[PDB]
């Protein structure tokens, strides 16, 4: 967290360069993050799955 | 035979029958920092808020 | 005890051999196999036989003595 | 060439399964070495998958085998493949020891000292994973024969307390049992190769005992599809054990957690020990009785340097065949009577069998044999 | 039928294999069907399949 | 008194080789269970996952795993509290600990209930029997602080007989006798020993008509190669 | 005459080490082979010890070699002996390997086909290994490994979701891993013995490359006393290393209980993987990453079928033997490489070293036995 | 961040053959007694592992049975404490990791049984961790970290303990700074390796052993190698 | 192999001595040291020249991994 060049996300396993929100630009990193099935309550909360 | 042996003992290195159990959880949000990541329990793997 | 080639000296012998397409699959098995296994009965039914029956006499005698011993009390 | 006749991997093939000239003369009675060959990669790869789902610790094992006969997929029946296996390899094992001394081929003398030494192995490789499943009946027949290896003066104590790994039967003898039987078969394949050997060297044997060198009808394709024919019966046989009635074998009490405290009254080996444990009972001497056993498995060294017989079966021999069936009733008796409670005509008959097993195996073949010796003008 | 099966599915060995294969699956199939059916044929009532489709 | 009652074999429906277990027995023994019998006897080893498709429904099971809370685990604080869990659920137990039974009881420890019919001299016959035969003591009680069984190594039990008319007279019509609640328990319990019965017997049908298949095959094939020398002659030439 | 030439075991031991005709010219280089046959057999013991003080259980896993270390008597030694004769078997392998392709003994073909499958199985057996201690190194690595089994498209999701043994790693997973490092160097010792096998098919080679039929000496006693020295030096290094220095190849991270949420950037595996690791991730490629790693070991395969020279010493053609310390160098490098963290100068010298390994390899050598073949008017 | 790599310090026991002062470890201990068995624990020790190494009989006796244990059952079978004879381990002042989490601000405080073995460095790093609180120069400091450059990424969520309480030792070593941080480390070495003084002893064995030994095989190799390093080729031809 | 069918080599004379005769050591500080300083003459320039070229990269890769992970930029 709060690593990498674009200041986001930073894997060490092989220096894999995401932004905020994991989207690679410099490495061996085939894809991007998946968004999981989570949907948001305005009661700071979240049901996630 | 052949085959239904096969079929058999890859289904004994498939799966376990609890592993299939897996959750829907609920997080709460804002006691997280504006500028902070956390990880929670999903599958194991970390589940990044 | 080796392969073969230098195991017996044996002269005077031929041997016919029939081709396994040439004969039945199944040659003349009801009228000569249940004679057979008649004979073969009849060859061991003195020999085999009689330790079994003392079997299950042995069995029933020490069994119906463990049952009258339990039985009275 | 030939491919066979060139690569060295081939010339062992070619020499083991193929120009093997075999007896022509043997009937089903000969199939029991393949049979207990696929017995015994088939409980390679039971125990391979149990053991890629057990846990040896004694508070997690009846779980854990409870986990995997409920939740891992075919984990049931192939615990249950496990088991009634070493029933059928059971079985096939003591019918090849029939057929080696029914048909005289126990005059191969060093064959069947490797023979001895692989029964040795395959029943401590039997005890130690019967120990396993954690059970009532595992713990309190470990117990006894630990106890039987501590009758031993001056050296069974050190022996028994080394083998611990405590004061009983803790998680440090659990772990050491896994081990062992966890390792042991690859060794019995080692010295089966070994017996093997030997018999290649010697070669086979046919029921009438005249060597068949005239004779030799080859290794394949005959006997390969007639072992093929054997062993589909087994898994014929076998199978329908595991899938119509697991439980005429397995005991009620070997699905108990182990209680440390019960001793509960029907406690037994399993059946293929049981005439093992007669001998035990019907003794009333601790070290006596298990020299009474090692002994028994000592006439089975004995009994080929007795052989004082002119023919090498008992094929024309029918008094000494007479005696030899009423050997194997005494052996189902023996079992049987492993199979009872301790009661006194029971202890009677018990006591009359083993001495009456002694005195058959013993005394009578050469009186047997010497009858039909002089008998035939010699 | 014979005379017409051997002359020719039995001179070339990986048609042979092949065609084994294809109606090793087709057999397969069938049996799924045949065992099936036999097994819920004569158990009928106490199976789950109705006691689901109930609700 | 050293003569036990040996139990006879009953003709039930999962009695014969190609015989089966009826699931809405099992449901109904499990709601006897789950109902009466689970606040005397474990069964731990029995989850809710386990009563998915075997009689129950989906949204009932997270019904059932709702109507039982135990426990989550640490809350950043080990404060342990009541959770109703959705799928993963376990049973729980009576007793945190045995000597908490013991002191329940005259000691006595009710067993675990996974195992129990594949577990004594007798199975699930011998179950029914220990429900049912319920008596009286001619002359023989021996200091009143158990109870009088006849089906019993020892023909004294420190457990009530817990059937008297009608303890549950439950869903559906099925009058709650000693004998409805005592098969549908019998068939729980076989259910609970075996996860796994019907599809041993499937593939038991399976494997009869394989073998119906290939002993044929492999003897015709095995006295075909053998043909040859089953078929040779000898002749004496000097 | 003879018992050793006439009992059928003695035959076999006296054609293998007692009357086995070797050459003469030889230095210690030779004595790697059966260094590597007692690194065999005690690692084998030492796993054996472990194995009856180990539980493979995730909760207990750490606490048990704890339990190991300190209350077991000299489980501190047996656990340093197996890890350090581990390292000391990847010394003694990587140096036999480099003595069959120094000396040019690779023209025995399927003696080289037989290491390689030694080669790929000691590797996984020694991972596996290396996993069961279920720490917080040995954990990542495992996932690590895991994805790149899951690297594969279209066909590895379902292999690797197979052999998760769940979602993720768990028990399972540990469980059959310990199965595995369990059952992988029986089949290594076998597949040793046909090694040992073919090679006696073959016949033994001098450090010349010229035949040496002519000077036939007899491997007892004096290759014999030549394994004794060997062996008193190899135990006279496992001692020291256990004696003296247990922290200096052991890695610290194995050392705590497996956090699953922590990951230190610390990454690297044990050292006899680094080598490897940073031929993975020089080439910004994942399919074409891991087949770079499954081309250079079958780079290692097919050299045999790159050679053209007319003589198969080194020690006589100069050049060709300077590119072969070139690849050492080439090699020790990309280990050391692999030893480090990841930056920019890091990753371009990473880059130009897995350049630099396939270039030499793949193109120089050849080229150089070309040109000393071209040399001397042939 | 940066990374300071520690210097080496010439320890007593650093020679390869030196072994540790149990007069050391004995008041090491009773630095972690003291003051250092509240956040940490070292759950893999017993007081067993003491009795032969730091102190007599009746003091690790003392110092096992002035502790609870919280045992198991009772006649009841609930719980009850207990001093504990010699199986106690040290009694866990965090028991839930996440309330541990909780209880300070957050990084919670791992335990101290392999810390001299597993933190790229020796004993070395503890002691300048130990001793490397300083002073900020104008850095980040949220609230709860401390700053010390002897840490990859210089905060640390500890508060430094090492010249408050002196802890009054037994013998009666006038704490000051420095001698107490050196003799709790070298009780964390000890406690990293309880075998080190049977390992240098087995060391002093083999050293000798292949000291003497090692020429004696080498030439007896030489010994029976003497023929073909001697002979001398000859060439005849008619 | 075998042992009596390998070769055909005729016109041989060997001498070979007693092994309990002649001494265990002749002349190890007399032979063998010269005979050793004759190997590192004949092998350093086919295995020297790698080994300081690894040493200089290996010195060269740490500079520079120090000095870029140290910056000290201008604002
Ligand atoms: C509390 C009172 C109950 C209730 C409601 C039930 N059982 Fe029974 N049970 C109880 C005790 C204290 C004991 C111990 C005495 C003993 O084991 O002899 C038992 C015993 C059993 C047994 C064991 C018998 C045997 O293994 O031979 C079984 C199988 C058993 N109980 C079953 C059972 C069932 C199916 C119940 C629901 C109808 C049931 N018990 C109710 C205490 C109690
Ligand atoms: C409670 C306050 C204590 C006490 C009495 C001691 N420690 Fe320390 N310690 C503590 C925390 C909350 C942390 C973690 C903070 C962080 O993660 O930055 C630590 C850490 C250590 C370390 C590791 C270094 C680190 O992780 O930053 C060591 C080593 C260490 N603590 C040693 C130590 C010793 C020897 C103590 C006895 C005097 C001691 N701690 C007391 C909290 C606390
Ligand atoms: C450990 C299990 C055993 C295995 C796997 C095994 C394996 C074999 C095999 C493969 C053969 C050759 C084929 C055959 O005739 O069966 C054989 C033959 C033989 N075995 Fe065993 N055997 C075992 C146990 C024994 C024992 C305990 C003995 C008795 C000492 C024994 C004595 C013999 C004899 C005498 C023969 C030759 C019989 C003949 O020539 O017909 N075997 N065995
Ligand atoms: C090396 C291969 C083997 C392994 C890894 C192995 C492993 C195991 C394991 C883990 C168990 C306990 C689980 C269970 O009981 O179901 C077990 C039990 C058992 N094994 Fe093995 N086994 C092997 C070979 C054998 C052989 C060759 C036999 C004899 C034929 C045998 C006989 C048994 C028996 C009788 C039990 C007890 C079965 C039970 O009570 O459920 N095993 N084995
Ligand atoms: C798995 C571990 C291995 C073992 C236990 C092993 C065992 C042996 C043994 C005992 C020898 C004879 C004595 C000697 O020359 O040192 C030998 C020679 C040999 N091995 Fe291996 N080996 C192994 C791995 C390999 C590998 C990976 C290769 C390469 C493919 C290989 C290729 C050779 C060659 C070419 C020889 C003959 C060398 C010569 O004649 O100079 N071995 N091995
Ligand atoms: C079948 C025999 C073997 C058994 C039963 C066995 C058993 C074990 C066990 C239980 C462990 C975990 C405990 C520990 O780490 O000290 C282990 C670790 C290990 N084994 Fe083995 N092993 C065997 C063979 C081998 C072989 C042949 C090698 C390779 C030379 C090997 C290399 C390793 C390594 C590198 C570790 C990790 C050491 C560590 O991290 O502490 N093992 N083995």
């Amino acid at each position: 967290a709060n690593a990498g060049d674009f200041g986001g996300y930073y894997c060490p396993c092989h220096g894999s360069h995401y932004d905020a929100s994991g989207r690679i630009r410099k490495g061996p990193a085939p894809l991007n993050l998946e968004v999981p099935s989570y949907e948001f309550t305005s009661d700071d909360m979240v049901i996630v799955g | 035979a052949a085959k239904n042996v096969v079929s058999q003992f890859v289904s004994s290195m498939s799966a376990s029958a609890d592993v299939l159990a897996m959750s829907k959880i609920e997080i709460k949000l804002s006691d997280i920092p504006e500028g902070k990541n956390m990880a929670f329990k999903w599958r194991g793997k970390p589940l990044f808020v | 005890g080796r392969q073969f080639g230098h195991l017996t000296r044996v002269r005077h012998v031929i041997t016919y051999s029939l081709s396994p397409f040439e004969q039945r699959a199944f040659p003349h098995y009801f009228s000569k196999g249940i004679p057979n296994v008649l004979r073969r009965t009849r060859a061991c039914i003195l020999r085999v036989a009689p330790p079994f029956v003392v079997f299950y006499l042995v069995y029933t005698w020490g069994t119906q003595e463990f049952e009258k011993s339990k039985r009275k009390n | 060439i030939n491919i066979r006749k060139t690569h060295p991997l081939m010339k062992i093939v070619n020499n083991a399964f193929i120009d093997l000239p075999a007896p022509s003369n043997i009937s089903s009675w000969w199939n029991f070495g393949s049979l207990l060959g696929i017995c015994l990669i088939l409980q390679i790869l039971t125990g391979l998958f149990l053991a890629m789902h057990y846990t040896p610790d004694t508070t997690t094992a009846f779980s854990s085998v409870t986990h995997i006969c409920r939740d891992v997929n075919y984990g049931w029946i192939i615990r249950y493949m496990h088991a009634n296996g070493a029933s059928m390899f059971f079985i096939c094992l003591f019918m090849h020891v029939g057929r080696g001394l029914y048909y005289g081929s126990y005059t191969f003398l060093e064959t069947w000292n490797i023979g001895v030494i692989l029964l040795f192995a395959t029943m401590a490789t039997a005890f130690m994973g019967y120990v396993l499943p954690w059970g009532q009946m595992s713990f309190w027949g470990a117990t006894v024969i630990t106890n039987l290896l501590s009758a031993i003066p001056y050296i069974g104590t050190n022996l028994v307390e080394w083998i611990w790994g405590g004061f009983s039967v803790d998680k440090a003898t659990l772990t050491r049992f896994f081990a062992f039987h966890f390792i042991f078969p690859f060794i019995i394949a080692a010295l089966a190769m070994v017996h093997l050997l030997f018999l290649h060297e010697t070669g086979s044997n046919n029921p009438t005992g005249i060597p068949s060198d005239t004779d030799k009808i080859p290794f394949h394709p005959y006997y390969t599809i007639k072992d093929i024919l054997g062993a589909i019966l087994l898994i014929l046989i076998l199978m329908l054990l595991v899938l119509f009635t697991p439980d005429l074998l397995g005991d009620p009490d070997n699905y108990t957690p182990a209680n440390p405290l019960n001793t509960p009254p029907h406690i037994k080996p399993e059946w293929y020990f049981l005439f093992a444990y007669a001998i035990l009972r019907s003794i009333p001497n601790k070290l006596g009785g298990v020299l009474a056993l090692v002994l028994s498995i000592l006439v089975l060294v004995i009994m080929p340097l007795l052989h004082t017989s002119k023919q090498r079966s008992m094929m024309f021999r029918p008094i000494s065949q007479c005696m030899f069936w009423i050997l194997v009733a005494d052996l189902l008796t023996l079992t049987w009577i492993g199979g009872q409670p301790v009661e006194h005509p029971y202890i009677i008959i018990g006591q009359l069998a083993s001495i009456m097993y002694f005195l058959i195996i013993l005394v009578m073949m050469p009186v047997a044999s010497i009858i039909e010796n002089n008998l035939l003008k010699w | 039928l014979t005379a017409r099966l051997y002359s020719l599915l039995f001179r070339r060995t990986s048609t042979f294999a092949l065609t084994i294969v294809v109606g090793a699956l087709f057999f397969e199939r069938a049996f799924d069907q045949g065992a099936d059916a036999i097994y819920e044929h004569i158990n009928e009532g106490k199976l789950w399949k109705h006691i689901k489709h109930k609700y | 008194s050293d003569l036990e009652l040996h139990p006879p074999s009953y003709p039930w429906s999962h009695r014969g080789l190609l015989s089966s277990l009826d699931h809405t027995s099992i449901r109904r023994g499990f709601q006897v269970y789950k109902q009466v019998c689970s606040s005397c006897h474990s069964m731990d080893y029995v989850a809710y996952r386990h009563l998915v498709g075997v009689c129950y429904t989906e949204d009932e099971a997270k019904a059932l795993a709702e109507e039982v809370e135990v426990q989550d685990g640490p809350n950043e604080d080990g404060e342990m509290f009541m959770r109703p869990g959705k799928l993963s659920d376990y049973f729980p137990k009576p007793y945190p600990n045995p000597e908490a039974a013991r002191a329940a009881n005259n000691g006595a420890l009710p067993p675990d209930l996974s195992y129990i019919v594949r577990a004594r001299h007798g199975g699930e016959d011998y179950v029914f029997s220990l429900l049912t035969g319920y008596c009286e003591p001619p002359r023989v009680s021996l200091r009143e602080g158990l109870y009088f069984n006849p089906y019993f190594p020892g023909q004294a039990i420190g457990m009530a007989p817990p059937i008297y008319n009608e303890v549950l007279e439950f869903d559906d019509g099925t009058p709650a006798t000693m004998s409805q609640v005592a098969k549908d328990v019998c068939t729980f319990l076989r259910w609970a020993a075996e996860p796994e019965h019907d599809h041993r017997k499937r593939m038991g049908l399976k494997m009869l008509l394989m073998m119906g298949l290939l002993l044929p095959l492999v003897y015709a094939m095995k006295r075909h190669k053998w043909s040859v020398l089953k078929s040779r002659k000898l002749a004496y030439r000097p």
